[PDB]
């Protein structure tokens, strides 16, 4: 996130890093339940790569976060890599995560939800600052 | 779902 | 290099007719653009959320999908439209 701010540790529980096997971040996720997490499909994301929760610093050791193994990656029939539309994928984990103070799931909108052009959300992760 | 027990300050 | 710590920013929705004036019709019904406040996504925050406080709750609004190949602060990003989306993530819970 360019232009960002610094979140306050485990302020936003839901947030996931999806990291390869040599540690390296590549994308983000939500957990939307203890067995569930969706991405983006363009994330390519391998039954190889780990879901780490709980996590705030990725330079610190002392965090107890939670690394899941993905058991299967469930890409959207609809997701069109030509003109990126769909891009949506879920991760059935091997392992449940485990809910706490720092762990837990975000809400999923009904299909019939507004949410007006206007309206101030909030999005996070562990992106470039700056490019 | 969709309430942080440690609240996001923004 | 991607940041040490989780980062996040506020930013405004768009309507997507809006958002065709800087992307065209590259901007299909299942996306939704965001931003182009002063702050962007960039490279290493896909498949992360874009969230909105609805009746006390967050509810998933957006997946970090694509945007400015410079994540230029002027220039919306683009967010799978998960209200789109959510039939087909309630379809594949409740089947396996
Ligand atoms: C697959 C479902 C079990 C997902 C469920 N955890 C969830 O996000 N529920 C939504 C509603 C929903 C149901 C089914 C599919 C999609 C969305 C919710 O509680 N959202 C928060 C909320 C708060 C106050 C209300 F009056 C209604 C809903
Ligand atoms: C048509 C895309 C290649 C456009 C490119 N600028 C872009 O945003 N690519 C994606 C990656 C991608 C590959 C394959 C299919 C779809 C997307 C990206 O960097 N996504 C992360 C991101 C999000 C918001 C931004 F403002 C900048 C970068």
């Amino acid at each position: 996130i360019v232009n960002g701010e610094e979140a306050v540790p485990g302020s936003w529980p839901w947030q996931v890093s999806l990291q390869d096997k040599t540690g390296f971040h590549f994308c983000g996720g939500s957990l939307i339940n203890e067995n569930w997490v969706v991405t983006a499909a363009h994330c390519g994301v391998t039954t190889s790569d780990v879901v780490v929760a709980g996590e705030f610093d990725q330079g610190s050791s002392s965090e107890k976060i939670q690394k899941l193994k993905i058991a299967k990656v469930f890409k959207n029939s609809k997701y069109n890599s030509l003109t990126i539309n769909n891009d949506i994928t879920l991760l059935k984990l091997s392992t449940a995560a485990s809910f706490s103070q720092t762990v837990s799931a975000v809400c999923l909108p009904s299909a019939s939800d507004d949410f007006a052009a206007g309206t101030t959300c909030v999005t996070t992760g562990w992106g470039l600052t700056r490019y | 779902c969709g309430v942080p027990a440690i609240q996001p300050v923004l | 290099n991607t940041p040490d710590r989780l980062q996040q920013a506020s930013l405004p929705l768009l309507s997507n007719t809006n958002c065709k004036k800087y992307w065209g019709t590259k901007i299909k019904d299942a996306m939704i653009c965001a931003g182009a406040s002063g702050v962007s996504s960039c490279m290493g925050d896909s498949g992360g959320p874009l969230v909105c406080k609805k009746n006390g709750a967050w509810t998933l609004v957006g997946i970090v999908s694509w945007g400015s190949s410079t994540c230029s602060t002027s220039t919306p990003g683009v967010y799978a439209r998960v209200t789109a989306l959510v039939n087909w993530v309630q379809q594949t819970l409740a089947a396996n």
